């Protein structure tokens, strides 16, 4: 029992750094589009005008 | 980057104020780059909440409170992903409409279609992304 | 190196004080690749500097990951794990006994990690996961 | 002893049963040393007669019901024997695997050839039975 709640701890370990990576992924992810869009529509309005 | 000629030029009818939601395309006509989170959160954070139209003193408030975001914006000059992570260089049509009108203060696909005329296009059915952002910025 | 992880604190500052709070250390380690215990955490937040400091900045970070290092190092090593939950040896195992597992044995986690954990692993139509494909997904990096 | 987080390391479904044949080691996972003829007794005494697997519920009733007996299966911490009447302090191998795989509730050979790796044996051919059910307890 006490050698294997320590498979069970490990994982709990590596799926706890694998949340975090996904997690900030995800927000790169959406800050890329955020800032493109961006350049996009400053852009699109000073060639208007 | 305060320019009262450009103010000018935003009032058509010489009323001396425009209005509050052409402070977006306002600030964006002078040079600087913020979101449209950013300009929401600009506005709220003055009791402007009765406010129809601004001012260029009030405009002129706003931007030096908010220097150092705004600024930040037009820092930038090159741009990554995170979308590709081969590193072919390369992402699909199909991708690219995704975190443009899906992600993020979404763009129109009709934005979008405008982008994608005269973009290359190859028989996987993807677009080189550097030259892609380059050709829309560097115009 | 640390170019990467300078934008990986920069997306952990979200004030833009240069300085990240001391209780989001362990998922700046783990955002970085490492995959430390809360424990081993406590046990290298504590200093008389970063016990006492609210706030870290990336060059503290990095001073502390120095002298870490080979502890640090030791949370990337495993990329095989046995379980159970299969007893016939079909490979697979359910939704339900994957959560039963890791919520509540072990180092007991919360649904919240394990609902954002089902949104990168891959589940058939009958709410099953091929738990060999799942712990490679997982060591991944 | 109850203990919800033990079963759910048995419930290896999450079913919310684990298998009646398995309820011996579940006890002997919460603590409890029981013998596998209580462990059937205790079984027996419920008409779980055609129950193939058992729930939480189930297995903290058996342990109410038992909780003397269960309980008594925790108290001891010194053995002795009944071996050994000459008071040597000895036993011989021999002697030994006997009381282990021939008396009682028997173990196999190869689980005594497991605690008898290690194990100082002399010239006589015995072993310090204090110390070998010291080791075997103690760690």
């Amino acid at each position: 029992y006490m050698r294997m709640r320590r498979a069970a701890i490990t994982i709990q370990r590596y799926v706890r750094g694998h949340q975090a990576r996904c997690y900030a992924t995800f927000l790169r992810r959406t800050r890329a589009a955020i800032i493109i869009q961006k350049f996009q529509r400053m852009y699109v309005v000073r060639k208007r005008y | 980057a305060e320019f009262k000629e450009a103010f000018s030029l935003f009032d058509k009818d010489g009323d001396g104020t425009i209005t509050t939601k052409e402070l977006g395309t306002v600030m964006r006509s002078l040079g600087q780059n913020p979101t449209e989170a950013e300009l929401q959160d600009m506005i709220n954070e003055v009791d402007a909440d009765g406010n129809g139209t601004i001012d260029f003193p009030e405009f002129l408030t706003m931007m030096a409170r908010k220097m150092k975001d705004t600024d930040s914006e037009e820092e930038i000059r090159e741009a990554f992903r995170v979308f590709d992570k081969d590193g072919n260089g390369y992402i699909s049509a199909a991708e690219l409409r995704h975190v443009m009108t899906n992600l993020g203060e979404k763009l129109t696909d009709e934005e979008v279609d405008e982008m994608i005329r005269e973009a290359d296009i190859d028989g996987d059915g993807q677009v080189n992304y550097e030259e892609f952002v380059q050709m829309m910025t560097a115009k």
